[PDB]
DNA sequence: GAATTCGAGCTCGGTACCCGGGGATC
DNA sequence: ACACACAGATCCCCGGGTACCGAGCTCGAATTC
């Protein structure tokens, strides 16, 4: 086939499958950064940016010999590399396999399926394995490293968050950090607080990284509440990055695998 | 003192005085508009170079030539000038009923006013004699007449003997609704009684019938829808020509003739100058026996032609348009006339009428002298009415016997005919070639619009070139650019008002304009020489010339088939009524597979299929059965046929009992084309073009008979027959199919039956198979043999299956070769014959509803597909898999080339270069803006973008070049302001712009505008490719367009308006900013960050 | 002795069928 | 005094339209803490 070979069995594509299924439609007009490290699923939901980062350990087999290749995801943009992962979509998968022939820049992707039917015999539909080939030049961007601050949420505590901040344009959605190791999170009118603690190395306590640095951060578009609850994100953990001219914080699915939404925020007043 | 009133101005003293005021250049610029419309009684005037005259007058000096002997009664032609003519020509044929007291005065002697005493019709053969002098001959010795059988009429309308019938026939119209029919004698009414077969169901039996002779047309139609429906009337819808031309055996609708004296001696009579009928020089009136053909003698006398072409302003009150003729104030303003010779294809006359003081360009002047052409008349006018009036006083004082133009059934005619008949009130009636109450009128329906001019066969040129040429252009310079290639300066009406009111060096500059398109025209004319085509049927059919060129195609075919039915004692019905006529399976296996093939695709067709059916197997009405009683007598097998053609059983004897009249008809036409074909070489070149228009004549009337018969509801149908020939049709292609696929699927029974076939074996696998059949063609694919010598195979293997399987008169015929197919549809397929020319039947490849780019890279990837071996055999490896699994499985590789075409024409639309101009997607801008009932289209956008910025709109009848933009980024709050200025007294990321909101002009978009659009042009680039390239994948538009579409690089860029946020945002990248290395380590930091 | 979901029903963007006027040159 | 006549116009691709289907995703009375 290709040198360049990914392949879910059952363990690993219901670990995936379980993955697309926290619940979407959302990831399939996607962009699929292939490389050695694994494939990265950007998308960009509400404006706001998400990545989907599918590690190659997350994949039974796995190796991407050669320069990363990028391919969108709608194969003719009505079919989807990953919408085979849905929940219910096709409930006998076995297995799905991944490769993509040729070179550097004319690398061409052949996804393949296969079910199952009774007496446990696999079967390869040869109507729902797509081919998508590369594309000649993409320029994606990507965010970076040890974060500046960091905490973790859960889906009580990250629902208190979406609600109380996000209030629609002309509201302007401050998140703030006090001494005495306080977050807050308020707006014109609701203003939720947490405690966060260490040992990260009632539903007000988190367990962090990075619990010591204070903010007063403001997001302009009021897009967390409604990407989020779009990705039906059930919690998870925040990572406040600050260095950058502008700030960037990356809400994470803590959850086993991750759909990252990443937000650029006001400059502080 | 004429017989007849002319209907013609031979003098106005009146008329209603249209004219822009432009004319005047003492009139400033208040008293400087509109037309001068009104009145005035003075003589209409032509001023031509210093000179001045009425239009209307003969004189002994004129500005146009002249070719009439009367014009207005008091003879012209010089004292002597009696051309006795034993040999004259004739080109023309009109019926007309000349009530023998309305032909007092003719002075004849007293035998053609014998014969049509109350009433009769005189066919009068228009001509010309070798002398030159145009002359017209009167046959009065024809009779309309019909049949009704014997007791059915007898019993039925209960009165005897046909002389009894015949005084009942002229009661039923006499005692009826009106004084349409008036003074009845049953004299006028001669009957008899006959024994004709009924050409229908031969088990009738020749039965006994009544013939009554009926003097007149009108009289006819009347007792054919008028007297009792049920009696099925036999003949009466009959012309009077025909009934002259069959009745009298040898003679022609066109062609030389000869006045015979004998029977007592009664010569032709010649005609009193104050007893003519026509502008001819020289009349005679004869009757039918007083005449007689030669052969031998084909050349055509020095007839004329007159290529006129107008140029009309338009201007109204204001919106400078297309004119209306129904509009006094848009007015016709120039009307060249190029009055050419028809033997010798000399230009003669070069006149050009013009509105106002016209001085042609010196240029202009110098270019008609130096290529050898006349020096033109420009004849200056004050009026519309003059300009109009001496226009056609020319057509009726030349009387050109041919009248051609571009569009001058259509526009030309049509304008004219409008503007003379309700703003000037002409009575046309009197403007053709028989001076009172002719035929001059025009039937609107559409373009199929039908001129009738009597004695003037107005070969229009647009209709002739529509048929004889394949473009899609078709307006006139690019017509002259296409067949001609002369290099014409094109004008526009955006220039007429510019140049009809700077002055007389610029009104002669539109002048010139429409001399150039005349001489075109006339080029035109000459090259294709439509006269002797239409002559050539109009003298084998039986109909006059006029006939062939407006009315139907059927009407040939059941005048032939007339005389046919004539000599072999038949009668022939009167459909039970075309009510009133209103102017103004077995194919299943053997369809398209819808592939590709590079095997070697002989194509059979058969050799005139349904005349050879008719032929062969005896169809006809007179052959029909209809109970196996009337087969009782006749042995099965040898005797007859018994063919079920829904279910019906019919029983179609062979010939030895019965022979049919369609056989004899197509068999006696099919050996005289024959003979002609083998008459080429030993003429001289003239002369082999003239035979050449002589079969053609032959090829198109004996095709025409399936029609003839099959469809429904007209002159003689009978769905039966025409329901065997397409049922036999199908089953000798199945016989055909069924004899293939047995004898000659061994390609060893091939070689034991054709020797040479031992060489024109190829290395794979072979099979004859058929893959595609319709109508009179099947196409073998003969896989597994050679292209080279196949033909010569071919013509072999259509002999011995049309001896082998099929009747004498069939013949298969090997035409074609072709070495690569894709057969697209039923009725489409791009073929390379043999000796390398692209036939493609039927898809089109130029859209001109796509611009100049699309057709462009469209027929380029065409042509890539076949010319380019490598390519071609890939396509055709796109047929041995399912059009699905060609999405899963890349092409074959040697398609490579054919996307590297696409990723060109997409490439093209977003390089720097940003246009070449044309890009047009032009708008055939359907009729009337401002009634557009969906609005919202992109050629409106740019109409209503015009009128706010920087108008120059000739609106109604004018298409506008239009470009799409790629979504500029202030152009919706530009819709907003037109949904602001449409309305014209009466952020959110705005859903997407609709492309026609993006249509803007492609003028303004050169000027600065920059980065066109893809999706839009792209897109139709790719239905078009995906129209013809479907048929590769199964006609699977979805999956044709799915594959097409994955040969374009895409990019993916994030918008540099959030690419800007985030690298304020310090993003690392992972891409093709041309940091490769980066694309690896930054992916790595994507996941060290994000997990 | 204290609050929550997924259920109908709305919009929501489609979205893709599926449904409404074309050509014909002067 | 002619009666005057007049004795076939369709049907295909591109572009709007949301009848409704159906598919998602936010959603308001039965659930589980
Ligand atoms: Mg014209």
């Amino acid at each position: 086939g290709a040198p360049c070979q990914v392949v879910l069995q059952g363990a690993e594509l219901n670990g995936i499958l379980q993955a697309f299924a926290p619940l979407r439609t959302s990831l399939l007009d996607s962009l699929l950064v292939m490389g050695d490290r694994g494939i990265l699923i950007h998308n960009t939901i509400f404006g706001e940016q998400v990545f989907l980062p599918l590690e190659h350990s997350q994949f039974s087999r796995y190796r991407w010999r050669g320069p990363t290749a990028a391919f969108l995801s709608l194969v003719d943009q009505k079919r989807s590399l990953l919408s085979v992962f849905r929940a219910n979509q096709y409930p006998d998968l076995r297995r799905v396999e991944l490769a993509i022939t040729g070179q550097a820049p004319f690398r061409t992707l052949v996804q393949r399926i296969w079910t199952t039917t009774s007496d446990g015999e696999a079967v390869e539909l040869a109507s729902e394995t797509l081919m998508k080939r590369e594309l000649t030049s993409f320029v994606v961007l990507v965010p970076q490293g040890t974060p500046d601050v960091q905490l973790r949420l859960t889906r009580p505590q990250l629902t208190k968050v979406l609600n109380a901040t996000g209030a629609d344009s002309a509201t302007p959605t401050t998140f703030e950090l006090g001494v005495n190791g306080k977050f807050s999170v308020f707006t014109t009118s609701t203003c939720v607080t947490f405690a966060a603690r260490e040992e990260g190395v009632n539903a007000k306590t988190v367990y962090g990284e990075n619990t010591h640095r204070t903010f007063s951060v403001v997001v302009d578009d009021c897009s967390m509440r409604a990407v989020l609850r779009r990705l039906q994100v059930a919690g998870g953990t925040l990572k406040f990055f600050l260095t950058t001219p502008v700030p960037s914080l990356c809400v994470t699915a803590t959850g086993p695998n991750a759909v990252s939404a990443v937000f650029l925020l006001k400059p502080q007043k | 003192g004429p017989t007849q009133r002319h209907t013609y101005y031979s003098e106005c003293d009146e008329f209603r005085f249209i004219a822009p005021r432009v004319l005047d250049e003492d009139a400033p610029p208040e008293k400087r508009a509109g037309v001068h419309d009104g009145h005035l009684k003075r003589a209409p005037k032509v001023y031509c170079g210093g000179d001045e005259r009425d239009v209307l007058r003969v004189g002994s000096g004129g500005f146009w030539p002249r070719r009439s002997r009367l014009w207005g009664g008091v003879d012209h032609a010089p004292a002597g000038f009696n051309p006795t003519v034993t040999v004259f020509h004739v080109y023309d044929i009109l019926e007309n009923v000349e009530h023998a007291y309305g032909m007092r005065a003719a002075q004849f002697h007293a035998r053609f006013m014998d014969a049509i005493t109350p009433t009769g019709t005189v066919i009068t053969l228009l001509g010309l004699t070798p002398e030159g002098h145009r002359v017209a001959v009167h046959v009065y010795g024809t009779r309309q007449y019909f049949y009704m059988n014997k007791e059915e009429v007898d019993r039925h309308l209960q009165c005897r003997a046909p002389r009894d019938l015949c005084e009942r026939m002229a009661a039923a119209l006499r005692e009826s609704p009106g004084a349409s029919f008036r003074g009845i004698s049953a004299d006028h009414f001669e009957a008899e009684v006959v024994e004709r077969t009924d050409v229908y169901y031969y088990e009738t039996r020749p039965a006994l019938f009544y013939r009554v002779y009926v003097r007149s047309g009108r009289v006819l139609s009347y007792l054919c829808d008028n007297f009792c429906p049920a009696i099925k009337k036999y003949e009466g819808g009959v012309d009077a020509t025909t009934r002259f031309i069959l009745d009298n055996p040898g003679f022609v609708t066109f062609g030389w003739y000869r006045l015979k004296p004998g029977r007592n001696n009664t010569l032709a009579q010649p005609r009193a100058p104050m007893a003519f009928g026509t502008s001819s020089d020289v009349e005679f009136n004869c009757t039918a026996d007083n005449l007689a053909i030669e052969g031998g003698m084909s050349d055509l006398p020095a007839y004329k032609l007159m290529c006129f072409d107008i140029e009309c302003k338009a201007g109204g009150e204001d919106e400078l348009a297309f004119p209306v003729a129904g509009h006094p104030e848009d007015l016709v303003i120039q009307i060249s006339c190029l009055l050419y010779d028809l033997s010798t294809t000399a230009l003669e006359h070069v006149l050009l009428f013009s509105l106002g003081s016209c001085d042609l360009p010196e240029s202009h002047l110098n270019e008609l002298a130096a290529r050898g052409l006349p020096t033109p008349v420009v004849l200056e006018f004050d009026s519309e009415f003059e300009m109009l009036l001496a226009f056609m006083t020319l057509v009726k004082q030349y009387g050109p016997e041919f009248v051609t133009g571009y569009n001058i059934i259509n526009f030309d005619w049509p304008f004219l005919l409008a503007k003379l008949t309700d703003i000037y009130k002409v009575p046309l009636d009197g403007y053709g070639r028989m001076n009172g109450r002719g035929v001059f009128r025009v039937w609107d329906f559409q373009k199929r619009s039908k001129i009738k001019v009597n004695g003037m066969v107005n070969i229009d040129m647009y209709g002739i070139i529509t048929d004889k040429i394949k473009l899609s252009s078709y307006k006139l310079n690019a017509v002259a650019e296409a067949v001609l290639k002369d290099k014409k300066k094109d004008l526009s009406y955006r220039d007429i008002p510019a140049y009809y009111a700077t002055g007389p060096a610029q009104r002669g500059v539109i002048g010139e304009y429409c001399i150039q398109d005349s001489l075109l025209v006339g080029q035109l004319f000459f090259k294709f020489l439509p006269h002797l085509e239409l002559s050539a049927v109009a003298r084998l059919a039986g109909i006059n010339i006029t006939r062939t060129i407006y009315d139907g195609q059927q009407i040939r075919v059941f005048t032939c088939l007339l005389r046919l039915a004539d000599q072999k004692g038949f009668i022939l019905p009167d459909t039970q009524g075309r009510f009133r006529g209103a102017g103004g399976q077995g194919a299943r296996v053997l369809d398209p597979t819808s592939g590709f093939h590079v095997n070697p695709v002989v194509v059979f067709d058969f050799a005139s299929l349904y005349p050879s059916i008719i032929q062969a197997h005896n169809l006809c009405f007179s052959t029909l059965s209809l109970r196996a009683d009337a087969v009782a007598h006749l042995e099965a097998g040898k005797d007859y046929l018994e063919i079920e053609v829904g279910g019906r059983r019919l029983f179609f004897v062979k010939a030895h009992v019965r022979e049919s009249l369609l056989s004899i008809l197509l068999r006696d036409w099919l050996a005289m084309r024959k003979q002609i074909r083998s008459r080429i070489p030993q003429s001289s070149p003239e002369e082999a073009v003239l035979l050449d228009k002589q079969q053609a004549a032959i090829k198109v009337v004996c095709n025409s008979v399936y029609g003839f018969t099959g469809v429904q509801h007209g002159l003689l149908p009978c769905l039966h027959v025409a329901a065997t020939v397409t049922t036999i049709g199908r089953e000798m292609l199945l016989a055909t199919r069924e004899y293939v696929h047995a004898r000659w699927a061994a390609f060893e029974q091939l070689l034991a039956d054709f020797p040479e076939a031992a060489d024109m074996r190829a290395p794979g696998p072979y099979s004859m198979r058929i893959i595609y059949g319709d109508t009179d063609s099947i196409f073998v694919l003969c896989r597994g043999l050679t292209a080279a010598g196949l033909t010569a195979m071919g013509d072999k293997m259509a002999s011995h299956i049309s001896r082998a399987l099929f009747l004498p008169p069939i013949k298969l015929e090997c035409e074609k070769t072709f070495t690569k197919l894709l057969l697209i549809a039923k009725k489409k397929y791009i073929g390379v014959i043999y000796g390398g020319k692209m036939l493609i039947k039927g898809v089109d490849l130029v859209r001109k509803n796509n611009c100049a780019f699309i057709n462009r890279t469209s027929r380029a990837l065409v042509d890539l597909l076949f010319y380019d071996d490598t390519v071609s055999g890939a396509a055709a490896a796109l047929a041995e898999r399912p059009a699905e699994e060609w999405l899963a499985r890349p092409l074959p590789e040697g398609l490579q080339a054919f996307g590297a075409v696409l990723v060109d024409a997409h490439r093209r639309i977003t390089d720097p270069e940003r246009d070449i101009q044309d890009f047009v997607l032009t708008a055939e801008l359907s009729r009337h803006p401002r009634a557009y009932t969906n609005k919202r289209l992109a050629h409106l956008t740019v109409y209503y973008k015009l009128m706010a910025r920087r108008a120059q709109v000739p609106s109604i009848k004018d298409r506008i070049p239009y470009v799409i933009v790629a979504q500029t980024r202030e152009v919706e709050e530009t819709v907003a302001r037109l949904a602001a200025l449409r309305e014209l007294d009466a952020a959110s990321k705005p859903r997407k712009l609709l492309v026609s909101e993006l249509a803007e002009d492609p003028a303004y978009a050169i000027a600065h505008g920059v980065a066109l659009n893809t999706d839009y042009y792209f897109s139709h680039l790719l239905g078009a490719a995906c129209v013809t390239f479907k048929a590769l994948f199964g006609n699977n538009a979805k999956i044709t367009e799915s594959l097409l579409k994955r040969f374009i690089p895409e990019v993916w860029h994030p918008p540099d308006d959030v690419a800007a946020r985030l690298r304020a945002a310090g993003f690392g990248a992972v891409g093709a900013g041309a940091t490769a290395e980066e694309t690896r380590r930054m992916l790595h930091r994507a996941f060290d960050t994000l997990a």
